C-alpha cells in the first residue's frame, strides 16, 4: 500500500519552506537544490550559500528555511526505496503539499535520476556504529627452547589487528585457544546463514 | 531441537541411575544452588563418602547435572524435548520426572544469570537539564544568549559515566522530532511483520 | 589466499599503457610495498603515467596488490610456478614482461617479507661502558666493577601511532648478575649447538 | 483534556494505570506508604521488608510494592515541582480516580513536606561543580639569580572543586604575581556587584 | 668521539630563587623562609624539560655541604 | 674571552637598533625579528646563535642591574658606535626587561596562570522545579603545567562567590603591606 | 564610566582645536577604527599627513586613547547620550561630539560582532543519528528475540573545533524515557515564556 | 669528653650518664640491650619487633622508655659512627671506653662488633646507589615457520625480558633478536666480562 | 552539667592530648566514642560532646594564634568569666598544656605548610671511568647524582644526572653565590 | 651423567634440616609447592598456613624459607632437565638426602612432574595473550537513513589480557557476513600452517 513520505503529518519546517518558495526564481531554488545535493554528498557550502543569498537579496531567515525544508523533505524521499516512493505517488504527494510542478520535476531529477545510487552508496555508510576490521595480519612459531625448558616445541600464533577507528592490537594465542576461535566464527558464520535463509523466505509470505 | 548428549556428558549423566532417586533429588538442588552460589567441592567430598564412592565420580556427575541445567536452559526446549532428552539418556521415569522439575522450576533463573554473559554495550541511564540564560561576560556586559545546558547518564561493565552538553533549542526540537521518529519506526508494518514472523 | 579475478586480469592489461618499463617496474614495486596510506599517492603517480582514471588506476593497483602478495606468500618464484596464473587469453608480450620482472624482483620481496613480519620491538643499537665505583654518600671508599649497558629499540608505528619513537633503555649491571646473565645467554649457544648436532 | 499536575501535559498511562495498584492498598496503609516515600525523597532512603510488611499482607508483589514506591516518588515530586497545592493535588487525584480517602491521606502527607521537598529540590538542581572551599599563601621575593633584588610579593591559590556534596575535592593550585592577583579581584568584584543586581 | 654521556642525564642549567613565606589562611605568621630552585634538563629521550623544588635553609645548606664532599672527594680520588 | 657581543661588531650600524630592539620585544614575548631581514647578515646557524647571545647579554647586564660606569666597562670590547647604541638600548628600554625577568622569576614554580575570563548566567528552570530563578557565575582559567595549558571550570553560587571575595579580600590586605 | 587618567588626558588633548583640527581628529578616529577591527593593521595607518605632522608622541598616545574609549563604550553599551555628556566633560565642541557619535554608530555592530566572540563554551550537540536492530541470539542464549537502539550523537568541541561522537545502546523503554525528558526539556521553553 | 672516632662533633654529657648506666646495669640486662641494639642495626626495618622488644626491656627491668632510647641512642652512636667510617673493633673498643663503658663491657660489645660488621657492611653497601640495576631476565629461542606474507619462513629469532628496578616501580623490556644479532650480544658481553673479569 | 565536672586531671589531660594528637598531628584511632569511653565512660555524650566542642575550639583558637602566655591568660579569663565558660581548672591545664606542647604544635604547623614540592634527600657516588666500547681506557672520573622530589601526600618523584668535574664547579659556585646572598641579608 | 643439581654450603644445611624434619607430612607440603611451582604472582601458602607449617616444623623463619627455596629450586631443575625419577634420586643421594625422604620425593615427582611440565610448556612470553571470545547476532531492520533493511550483524568481543598493566582488555568488532568470510578464510590459512608445521 501507499505510505506518505513526509510521515504522519507534515514537519512545520516543510510547511514553512513550501509557503515561502511559492514565487521563487527558479534559477535561485536550482542552485540552493544543488547545494542541498553537495551537502548531502558530505560536502561543505557556506561560502557558496552566502555569495548566492548576498547575489539573490534572500534574508539569511529565507535562506534558512528554504535550505531546511529541502533538506528534510529529500531525507525523508530517500528514506524509501525508489520502488516503494513510486514516482506517481512522489508527485501527487508534494502536489498535496501545493509545491508548483516544475519544482516537483526538479526534486524528481534528484529524486531519479543519477545522483540517486551514490547518494545510495552514501547512506550505506552510516550503518556500522561499531568499527569494522581494518586488517589482520599473523606469524606462527615453534618455540625449541626456553629458560624454564630445555626443549618445548610447543607451537604458538602471534597476531595483530586494526580497526577502522585507527585502533590496533597485538597479541599471541596458543593453539587451543586459536581452536576456539576458529569454532566460534565457524558457528557464527553458520547461524548468519540459516537466519539469512529463513529471513529472507519468511519475509515473503 | 533435541539436546543430545555428547558421549561424555552420557558417561557423566550414567553414574545418577545407580544413586537412591531421593539423593539423585538432593544433588539436583545442590546443583541448580550451584548455578547462582557457585561450586564447592566439599559437598562432593561429603556426598561421595556417604555413599562410599571416589569424590571425582561425584563431582563429574554433579558438574554434569549443572550442564545439563545450564544446556537446558539456554535453549528452553519443550517439556516434551526434556522428556526426550532423558529418555534418550535412559533414566526412569522417576528420575525424568524430578529432571523435568528441576528444569522447568528454575530455566527462568538461570537465564537471569546467563544473560550477563553478553558482550557490555555503553547503555543509557538518566539524563538532567538545565534552561540558563547568559546575560554578561567579561568584554560585553549586557547579552541575551540562551542554551539547554544538558548532563548524560551512561554506563558501561556497571560502571558510571556521565557526560556534559549543551544545545540551543532548535537543536533540541530538532532532536525531539528525529526521536520520536525512531519510535514511529517500532509501529510501522515491517517492523512488526519482522516481530512477529521471525519468532 | 586471496586470488587473482578476470576485473584484476582485465585492470593488468592497462599496465601496457606505460610509456617505459620503467613505470613498469615502479607501480610493481609500490603496489607490491605500499601501504593503504601510499595507494592515496600511488593512484596519481599511476594516472600520470599512464593516462588512466583514478578508478582504472586503483583497480589496476588492486590487481597488481594481489598478483604480487600471492607470488610472495606462494613462493611462484619459477616461471613454470608464475606463467599459469595469467589466463589463455592473457597478453603474452605482457605476459613475458611481466614474469621476467616479477622473477626478477621478487628475491627482494622475498627478503624484505622477513623484516616487514611483525615482531615486538626490535633490537637496532647497543652500548657499553664499564666503570669502577669509588665512593658514595655512604662509603668513603671502594673498589668494585660495573658496567652501564644501552639498547636503543624501535616499535612499529601501527601500535606507537604518529612515529616510531625510537626508544632508549639502559641497565646497570654487577659482575655476578652478569655472569647470571651469561649463564642465561650461553645457554642459548650451547642448545643450538646441540640441535646443530642433534 | 491535561492535568496541572503534569505540567498541563496528559497523566502518562503507566501512572493512571498504577495509581489504581495504589487504589488497591488501604488508605492508612497508603499514609504509611507515602510517608516512608517522602523520607526517600528527602534522601532517608526506603528499605524492602518495610514496604513488604506493609503490603505482603494485601498479596503485593515486589514488583507491585516497587511500582507503588515509584508512583508516589514520582507523583509527590510532580507536585513539588510545579508546587501546586493539596487541594489541586486531591481534585486531579479524583478526576484520576482514586479513593476520596485515599486522596485525603496524600493530602495530610505532602500538605507538611511540600515546602522542604520543594527547597530539597531547589538545592538537588544541576550543578556544574561547586566551590567547596579557597586557600592561599602569600610571599615575599628577596633575590634571585634572574635579578639580585627582587623585592615582590608573590601569591598561591587553591580551589578545592567538587562535583556534589560529600564528593571528595580536587585542588586547582596555581601561582600568580601580586598585578594579576589585584586584576582578578577587581574582576570578580564586579561580576558580583552585577549578580547582586540580578537575583 | 662517541655519546658516551647519553647513558646519563645532563644538567641544561641551574637556576635558584630566595623568598620567604609570610601567612597564610590558616597562620597570620608563617615566617618560613625557603630557597626554590628550577633545574632545566635534556635527555635521551628529546625534548628539553624543567622541574622545581622547594626547599628549607638547614636542607639547602646539607645540599650544599654535600656537593662539598662530593668536590672533596673527586679531588681526593 | 670577549664578551658575546663580539659577534655584534660586523653588523652594520645602521640596522643595529631595529635588530636589538626586535629582539627586546622578543624577550618581552612580543613577536621576534623575521629571519628574512637579516639574513644577508648572518647563517641560520649564526643567526640562532645572535638570538641566543643577544637576549643572554641583554638578561645578565639587567639582571645584576649594574651601573653605566660597569657596563661601560663592561662594554670597553664593543665598537663606539655600537657603544652608543648599545647603551641606549639598554637605558632607554632596561625596565622592560626587568619586568620580563620579574615574570620569569614567578616561572620559578610548579604551576601560574596564564588568563583568565567569567560569565554571569541566570538559570530559568530545571528538571526538579520549574521555578529555580539562580544566579550563576562560570570562572575559566588557564594554568600552565608540565609545559603546557590547562582549562579549568568552576561554577559559583552568589554565597560561594561571596566567600571567594571575602577570602581574597583577606589576602589584599595583606599584599598591601608588601608592595 | 570609570577610566584611567591617560585616557582622560588623552581625550582632553583630542578636544584641542590647535593639538588637533577637527578633521584631522576624525581622520584619527578613522584610524583607531581601523587598528581595531582589522587584522591586517600596521603603523602604516598613522602615515596619512594630517596625522604625521603632529609629535609621534602625541599621536601614539592619543590613538591609544582613542581606541581604549571606543572598546569601553562597546564593552558598557554607551550611547549618545552617554557619550554627549563624557566629551562635553572633556569640553569637545559640539560638531566634534556629532562628528564622534555618527562614526561611532557606523561602526558599532563590526564591534559588537567582535566583543561577542571571546570565550569558551561547552560542547554543543549538532546531530543525533540512530539505529534498529533486533537481537536474536547470543554467546549463550539463543531466544532473545527483542528489540534494542544504537544511538549517536554529534557533537563539536567549541572550546577546540574537532567532532567527536557519543555513541549508546536503549531498550525501548530507555528510549522512550529519554524522549520524555526532552520533550519535558522543550516545553521548558513555553512555561518560562508564559511563566 | 676525649676525641672520638665514631664521632667529629661533641657529644651530649646524657651519652656519658648512659655509658655510666651501661656500668649500672648488670651483666645480663647489658647483653640483652646490646642483642636489642643488634637487632635494630641489622634489621632497623622491623620497627614493631624493635618496639616490641625494646618494650619487653623496659618491663623486664623497670626502665622507662625514655631513658631506654636514650640509652639505646647513646650507645647505637658509636656502632654507627664505626659504620660510616668502617672503624675497627679497636678504634671502637676505644671509642667506649672514652665514652665510659667499663673495658670490659666495651670488650663485649667490640666482639659482638667483631662478630656482626661484616653484614652489617655488606647490608650498608646494599642501600648505596644503583640505577636500572637488572632484577631479573627471562628468554625464548625460536624458528618462525609462517606469516601472512610467506607460506614457509627460515628466519630464527630470540625473545627476551628484562625486569628493571626503578626506584620503588619496577619495568619489563620486552626485546627481539636476529641470530646474527644475538651473535653480536654475546660477543659484546663477552667483551664486557674480560673487561670486568681485569678489575674484579 | 556535667562539663563543669570533667576537671579530673589525669582523664581531662588524656582527652586534651588526644585532641591535640587528632586536630593537629591527625591521630586516626582517636575518635568522640573512644574518647568518652575511656575518660568520661558515665557523662553522656550530649552532654561531653558540648564540652568536648568547645575546649577543642578553645586549643584551636590558641593553637591557630601563637598566643603567647599573657594573651592566653586574657583569653582563658574570658573564657572564664563568660556565662557557660570553662573552669579555672580547664585553664590553668590548657595552660600547663600549651607551656608543655607548644613548639611541637607550631613546627607541625609550619611541616604542613607544603606547596612546591619538597627535596626529600639526595643521593650520590662518583664513579671512576674504565674500559668502554669506546675506548680502551677513559681518562677521567664523573659524579652519578640523583635528587628525590614530590608533592606532600603523594609518592616521591627520582630525577638522577650525571656531572663531570666541570659541572660540579660550577654549581658549587653558583651555591656560593646563594649563601653570599643568604649571610649579606642576615648581616 | 652431567651435573644436574648445583652442591653448595646453603644446600647442605637446607637438606641437613630437611633430614631433620619428619618423612610424614613433607610429600604433602611438597606437593602443594609443586602445584603453585609455575605461579609467580603468589606463595604457595596464605599467612596463616605459612604460619601453621612454621607451627609444625618448628623452625624459624629463615630455615623454612631455605628449606622452601632449596625445594623449589630442586624442583625447577628437575623440570628443566625433564629429570628421570631413578636419575632425581641418584641425585638426591649424592646430595645426600635420606633414602626414604628421595623415595617421597620422587613418588610426589611420578604424581605430578609431567602435569607441572606441561603447565610450564604452555606458559606465554608476550607482554599480552588472549582469553576468552564471545559473540552477538542481530538482524538489522532500519536505520536514520534507510528503512526495510534486512541485514544479519554479528558483533564479536576478543577477551585480552595486558600484563603491563595486569589488567583485561574487551576489544570489539563487527563484520558485514563478508567480512566474517573474509576473516574465516585468514583463520582456515593460519590452520593449515599449523598443520603444515606437524
Amino acid at each position: 500500500g501507499r505510505v506518505s513520505f513526509l510521515g504522519a503529518q507534515l514537519p512545520p519546517e516543510v510547511a514553512a519552506m513550501a509557503r515561502l518558495l511559492g514565487d521563487l526564481d527558479r534559477s535561485t531554488f536550482r542552485k540552493l537544490l544543488k547545494f542541498v545535493v553537495s551537502s548531502l554528498q558530505g560536502e561543505d557550502c557556506r561560502e557558496a550559500v552566502q555569495r548566492l543569498g548576498v547575489s539573490a537579496n534572500l534574508p539569511e531567515e529565507q535562506l534558512g528555511a528554504l535550505l531546511a525544508g529541502m533538506h528534510t523533505l529529500l531525507q525523508q524521499a530517500l528514506r524509501l526505496p525508489p520502488t516503494s516512493l513510486k514516482p506517481d505517488t512522489f508527485r501527487d504527494q508534494l502536489q498535496e503539499l501545493c509545491i508548483p510542478q516544475d519544482l516537483v520535476g526538479d526534486l524528481a531529477s534528484v529524486v531519479f535520476g543519477s545522483q540517486r545510487p551514490l547518494l545510495d552508496s552514501v547512506a550505506q555508510q552510516q550503518g556500522a556504529w561499531l568499527p569494522h576490521v581494518a586488517d589482520f595480519r599473523w606469524r606462527v612459531d615453534v618455540a625449541i627452547s626456553t629458560s624454564a625448558l630445555a626443549r618445548s616445541l610447543q607451537p604458538s600464533v602471534l597476531m595483530q589487528l586494526k580497526l577502522s577507528d585507527g585502533s590496533a592490537y597485538r597479541f599471541e594465542v596458543p593453539t587451543a585457544k586459536f581452536q576456539e576461535l576458529r569454532y566460534s566464527v565457524a558457528l557464527v558464520l553458520k547461524e548468519m546463514a540459516d537466519l539469512e535463509k529463513r529471513c529472507e523466505r519468511r519475509l515473503q509470505d | 531441537m533435541l539436546l543430545e548428549l555428547s558421549e561424555e556428558h552420557k558417561e557423566h549423566l550414567a553414574f545418577l541411575p545407580q544413586v537412591d532417586s531421593a539423593v539423585v533429588a538432593e544433588f539436583g538442588r545442590i546443583a541448580v544452588e550451584f548455578l547462582r552460589r557457585g561450586a564447592n567441592p566439599k559437598i562432593y567430598e561429603g556426598a561421595a563418602r556417604k555413599l562410599n564412592v571416589s569424590s571425582d565420580t561425584v563431582q563429574h556427575g554433579v558438574e554434569g547435572l549443572t550442564y545439563l541445567l545450564t544446556e537446558s536452559s539456554k535453549l528452553m526446549i519443550s517439556e516434551l524435548d526434556f522428556q526426550d532428552s532423558v529418555f534418550v539418556l535412559g533414566f526412569s521415569e522417576e528420575l525424568n520426572k524430578l529432571l523435568l522439575q528441576l528444569y522447568l522450576d528454575n530455566r527462568k533463573e538461570i537465564r537471569t544469570i546467563l544473560s550477563e554473559l553478553a558482550p557490555s554495550l555503553p547503555s543509557y541511564h538518566n539524563l538532567e537539564w538545565r534552561l540558563d540564560v547568559q546575560l554578561a561576560s567579561r568584554s560585553l556586559r549586557q547579552q541575551i544568549k540562551p542554551a539547554v545546558t544538558i548532563k548524560l547518564h551512561l554506563n558501561q561493565n556497571g560502571d558510571h559515566n556521565t557526560k556534559v552538553l549543551q544545545t540551543d533549542p532548535a537543536t533540541l526540537l530538532h532532536l525531539v522530532q528525529q526521536l520520536e521518529q525512531a519510535l514511529e519506526e517500532m509501529k510501522t508494518n515491517h517492523c512488526r511483520r519482522v516481530v512477529r514472523n521471525i519468532k | 589466499m586471496a586470488a587473482l579475478t578476470a576485473e584484476h586480469f582485465a585492470a593488468l592489461q592497462s599496465l601496457l599503457k606505460a610509456s617505459s618499463k620503467d613505470v613498469v617496474r615502479q607501480l610493481c614495486q609500490e603496489s607490491f610495498s605500499s601501504s593503504a596510506l601510499g595507494l592515496k599517492k600511488l593512484l596519481d603517480v599511476t594516472c600520470s603515467s599512464l593516462s588512466v582514471t583514478q578508478e582504472e588506476a586503483e583497480e589496476l593497483l588492486q590487481a597488481l596488490h594481489r598478483l604480487t602478495r600471492l607470488v610472495a606468500f606462494r613462493d611462484l618464484s619459477s616461471a613454470e610456478a608464475i606463467l599459469a596464473l595469467f589466463p589463455e587469453n592473457f597478453h603474452q608480450n605482457l605476459k613475458n614482461l611481466l614474469t621476467k620482472i616479477i622473477l626478477e624482483h621478487v628475491s627482494t620481496w622475498r627478503t624484505e617479507a622477513q623484516a616487514n613480519q611483525i615482531s615486538l620491538p626490535r633490537l637496532v643499537d647497543l652500548d657499553w661502558r664499564v666503570d669502577i665505583k669509588t665512593s658514595s654518600d655512604s662509603i668513603s671508599r671502594m673498589a668494585v666493577p660495573t658496567c652501564l649497558l644501552q639498547m636503543k629499540i624501535q616499535e612499529d608505528p601501527s601500535l606507537c601511532g604518529d612515529k616510531p619513537s625510537i626508544s632508549a633503555v639502559t641497565v646497570e649491571l654487577s659482575k655476578e648478575t652478569l655472569d647470571t646473565m651469561l649463564d642465561g645467554l650461553g645457554r642459548i649457544r650451547d642448545q643450538l649447538s646441540a640441535v646443530a648436532s642433534k | 483534556m491535561r492535568f496541572r499536575f503534569c505540567g498541563d501535559l496528559d497523566c502518562p498511562d503507566w501512572v493512571l494505570a498504577e495509581i489504581s495498584t495504589l487504589a488497591k492498598m488501604s488508605s492508612v496503609k497508603l499514609r504509611l506508604l507515602c510517608s516512608q516515600v517522602l523520607k526517600e525523597l528527602l534522601g532517608q532512603g526506603i528499605d524492602y521488608e518495610k514496604i513488604l510488611k506493609l503490603t505482603a499482607d494485601a498479596k503485593f508483589e515486589s514488583g507491585d510494592v516497587k511500582a507503588t514506591v515509584a508512583v508516589l516518588s514520582f507523583i509527590l515530586s510532580s507536585a513539588a515541582k510545579h508546587s501546586v497545592d493539596g487541594e489541586s493535588l486531591s481534585s486531579e487525584l479524583q478526576q484520576l480516580g482514586l479513593p476520596k480517602e485515599h486522596a485525603a491521606s496524600l493530602c495530610r502527607c505532602y500538605e507538611e513536606k511540600q515546602s522542604p521537598l520543594q527547597k530539597h529540590l531547589r538545592v538537588c538542581s544541576l550543578r556544574m561543580n561547586r566551590l567547596a572551599g579557597v586557600g592561599w599563601r602569600v610571599d615575599y621575593t628577596l633575590s634571585s639569580s634572574l635579578l639580585q633584588s627582587v623585592e615582590e610579593p608573590m601569591v598561591h591559590l587553591r580551589l578545592e572543586v567538587a562535583a556534589a556534596p560529600g564528593t571528595p575535592a580536587q585542588p586547582v593550585a596555581m601561582s600568580l604575581s601580586a598585578d594579576k592577583f589585584q586584576v582578578l579581584l577587581a574582576e570578580l568584584k564586579q561580576a558580583q556587584t552585577l549578580m547582586s543586581s540580578l537575583g | 668521539l662517541d655519546a658516551k654521556s647519553d647513558v646519563t642525564n645532563q644538567l641544561v642549567d641551574f637556576q635558584w630563587k630566595l623568598g620567604m613565606a609570610v601567612s597564610s589562611d590558616t597562620c597570620r605568621s608563617l615566617k618560613y623562609p625557603y630557597v626554590a630552585v628550577m633545574l632545566k634538563v635534556a635527555d635521551h629521550s628529546g625534548q628539553v624539560k624543567t622541574k622545581c623544588f622547594e626547599m628549607t635553609i638547614p636542607q639547602f645548606q646539607n645540599f650544599y655541604r654535600q656537593f662539598k664532599e662530593i668536590a672533596a672527594v673527586i679531588e681526593t680520588v | 674571552e670577549g664578551t658575546p657581543l663580539w659577534r655584534l661588531q660586523k653588523l652594520p650600524a645602521e640596522l643595529g637598533p631595529q635588530l636589538l630592539h626586535k629582539i627586546i620585544d622578543g624577550i618581552c614575548g612580543r613577536a621576534y625579528p623575521v629571519y628574512q631581514d637579516y639574513h644577508t647578515v648572518w647563517e641560520s646557524e649564526e643567526w640562532m646563535h645572535v638570538l641566543e647571545d643577544i637576549a643572554k647579554f641583554f638578561k645578565a647586564i639587567v639582571g645584576k642591574n649594574l651601573p653605566d660606569e660597569e657596563i661601560f666597562q663592561q662594554l670597553n670590547q664593543l665598537n663606539s658606535l655600537h657603544q652608543e647604541t648599545i647603551m641606549k638600548c639598554v637605558k632607554s628600554r632596561k625596565d622592560e626587561i626587568k619586568q620580563a625577568l620579574s615574570r620569569e622569576i614567578v616561572a620559578i614554580s610548579s604551576a601560574q596562570l596564564q588568563d583568565f575570563d567569567w560569565q554571569v548566567k541566570l538559570a530559568l528552570s530545571s528538571d526538579k522545579i520549574a521555578a529555580l530563578r539562580m544566579p550563576l557565575l562560570s570562572l575559566h582559567l588557564d594554568v600552565k603545567e608540565n609545559g603546557e595549558v590547562k582549562p579549568y571550570s568552576i561554577e559559583m553560587s552568589r554565597e560561594e562567590l561571596q566567600n571567594l571575595i571575602q577570602s581574597l579580600e583577606a589576602a589584599n590586605k595583606v599584599v598591601l603591606q608588601l608592595k | 564610566m570609570e577610566l584611567s587618567e591617560s585616557v582622560q588626558k588623552g581625550f582632553q588633548m583630542l578636544a584641542d582645536p590647535r593639538s588637533f583640527d577637527s578633521n584631522a581628529f576624525t581622520l584619527l578616529l578613522r584610524a583607531a577604527f581601523q587598528s581595531l577591527l582589522d587584522a591586517q593593521a600596521d603603523e602604516a595607518v598613522l602615515d596619512h599627513p594630517d596625522l604625521k605632522h603632529i609629535d609621534p608622541v602625541v599621536l601614539k598616545h592619543c590613538h591609544a586613547a582613542a581606541a581604549t574609549y571606543i572598546l569601553e563604550a562597546g564593552k558598557h553599551r554607551a550611547d549618545k547620550s552617554t557619550l554627549s555628556t563624557y566629551l562635553e566633560d572633556c569640553k569637545f565642541d559640539r560638531e566634534r561630539i556629532e562628528l564622534f557619535c555618527t562614526e561611532y554608530q557606523n561602526n558599532k555592530n563590526s564591534l559588537e560582532i567582535l566583543l561577542g566572540s571571546i570565550g569558551r563554551s561547552l560542547p554543543h550537540i549538532t546531530d543525533v543519528s540512530w539505529r534498529l536492530e533486533y537481537q536474536i541470539k547470543t554467546n549463550q542464549l539463543h531466544r532473545m528475540y527483542r528489540p534494542a537502539y544504537l544511538v549517536t550523537l554529534s557533537v563539536q568541541n567549541t572550546d577546540s573545533p574537532s567532532y567527536p561522537e557519543i555513541s549508546f545502546s536503549c531498550s525501548m523503554e530507555q528510549l522512550q524515557d529519554l524522549v520524555g525528558k526532552l520533550k519535558d526539556a522543550s516545553k521548558s521553553l513555553e512555561r518560562a515564556t508564559q511563566l | 669528653m676525649g676525641r672520638l672516632h665514631c664521632t667529629e662533633d661533641p657529644v651530649p654529657e646524657a651519652v656519658g650518664g648512659d655509658m655510666q648506666q651501661l656500668n649500672q646495669l648488670g651483666a645480663q640486662q647489658f647483653s640483652a640491650l646490646t642483642e636489642v641494639l643488634f637487632h635494630f642495626l641489622t634489621e632497623p626495618k622491623e620497627v614493631e619487633r624493635f618496639l616490641a622488644q625494646l618494650s619487653e626491656f623496659a618491663t623486664t627491668n623497670q626502665i622507662s622508655l625514655g631513658s631506654l632510647r636514650s640509652i639505646v641512642k647513646s650507645l647505637l652512636l658509636v656502632p654507627n659512627g664505626a659504620l660510616k667510617k668502617s672503624l675497627t673493633a679497636k678504634q671502637v673498643q676505644a671509642d667506649f671506653i672514652t665514652l665510659g663503658l667499663s673495658e670490659e663491657k666495651a670488650t663485649y660489645f667490640s666482639e659482638k662488633w667483631k662478630q656482626n660488621a661484616p653484614t652489617l657492611a655488606r647490608w650498608a653497601i646494599g642501600q648505596t646507589l644503583m640505577i636500572n640495576q637488572l632484577i631479573d631476565m627471562e628468554w625464548k629461542f625460536g624458528v618462525t615457520s609462517g606469516s601472512s606474507e610467506l607460506e614457509k619462513v627460515g628466519s630464527i629469532f630470540l625473545q627476551l625480558k628484562l625486569v628493571v628496578k626503578k626506584g620503588n616501580q619496577t619495568e619489563n623490556v620486552y626485546i627481539e633478536l636476529t641470530l646474527p644479532q644475538f651473535y653480536s650480544f654475546l660477543h659484546e658481553m663477552e667483551r664486557v666480562r674480560t673487561s670486568m673479569e681485569c678489575f674484579c | 552539667m556535667a562539663a563543669g565536672e570533667l576537671e579530673g586531671g589525669k582523664p581531662l589531660s588524656g582527652l586534651l592530648n588526644a585532641l591535640a594528637q587528632d586536630t593537629f598531628h591527625g591521630y586516626p584511632g582517636i575518635t568522640e566514642e573512644l574518647l568518652r569511653s575511656q575518660l568520661y565512660p558515665e557523662v553522656p555524650p550530649e552532654e561531653f560532646r558540648p564540652f568536648l566542642a568547645k575546649m577543642r575550639g578553645i586549643l584551636k583558637s590558641i593553637a591557630s594564634a601563637d598566643m603567647d602566655f599573657n594573651q592566653l591568660e586574657a583569653f582563658l579569663t574570658a573564657q572564664t568569666k563568660k556565662q557557660g565558660g570553662i573552669t579555672s581548672d580547664q585553664a590553668a591545664v590548657i595552660s600547663k598544656f600549651w607551656k608543655s606542647h607548644k613548639t611541637k604544635i607550631r613546627e607541625s604547623l609550619m611541616n604542613q605548610s607544603r606547596w612546591n614540592s619538597g627535596l626529600r634527600g639526595l643521593s650520590w657516588r662518583v664513579d671512576g671511568k674504565s674500559q668502554s666500547r669506546h675506548s680502551a681506557q677513559i681518562h677521567t672520573p664523573v659524579a652519578i647524582i640523583e635528587l628525590e622530589l614530590g608533592k606532600y601526600g603523594q609518592e616521591s618523584e627520582f630525577l638522577c644526572l650525571e656531572f663531570d668535574e666541570v659541572k660540579v664547579n660550577q654549581i658549587l659556585k653558583t651555591l656560593s653565590e646563594v649563601e653570599e646572598s643568604i649571610s649579606t641579608l642576615i648581616s | 651423567a652431567a651435573l644436574i643439581l648445583r652442591e653448595s654450603p646453603s644446600m647442605k644445611k637446607a637438606v641437613s634440616l630437611i633430614n631433620a624434619i619428619d618423612t610424614g607430612r613433607f610429600p604433602r607440603l611438597l606437593t602443594r609447592i609443586l602445584q603453585k611451582l609455575h605461579l609467580k604472582a603468589e606463595s604457595s601458602f596464605s599467612e596463616e598456613e605459612e604460619e601453621k607449617l612454621q607451627a609444625a616444623f618448628s623452625l624459624e623463619k629463615q630455615d623454612l624459607h631455605l628449606v622452601l627455596e632449596t625445594i623449589s629450586f630442586i624442583l625447577e631443575q628437575a623440570v628443566y632437565h625433564n629429570v628421570k625419577p631413578a636419575a632425581l634420586q641418584q641425585q638426591l643421594e649424592n646430595i645426600h638426602l635420606r633414602q626414604d625422604k628421595a623415595e617421597a620425593f620422587v613418588n610426589t615427582w611420578s604424581s605430578m612432574g609431567q602435569e607441572t611440565v606441561e603447565k610450564f610448556r604452555q606458559r606465554i612470553l608476550a607482554p599480552c595473550k588472549l582469553e576468552t571470545v564471545g559473540w552477538q547476532l542481530n538482524l538489522q531492520m532500519a536505520h536514520s537513513a534507510q528503512a526495510k533493511l534486512k541485514s544479519p550483524q554479528a558483533v564479536l568481543q576478543l577477551g585480552v589480557n595486558n600484563e603491563d598493566s595486569k589488567s583485561l582488555e574487551k576489544v570489539l568488532v563487527e563484520f558485514s557476513h563478508k567480512e566474517l568470510f573474509d576473516f574465516y578464510n585468514k583463520l582456515e590459512t593460519i590452520q593449515a600452517q599449523l598443520d603444515s608445521l606437524t
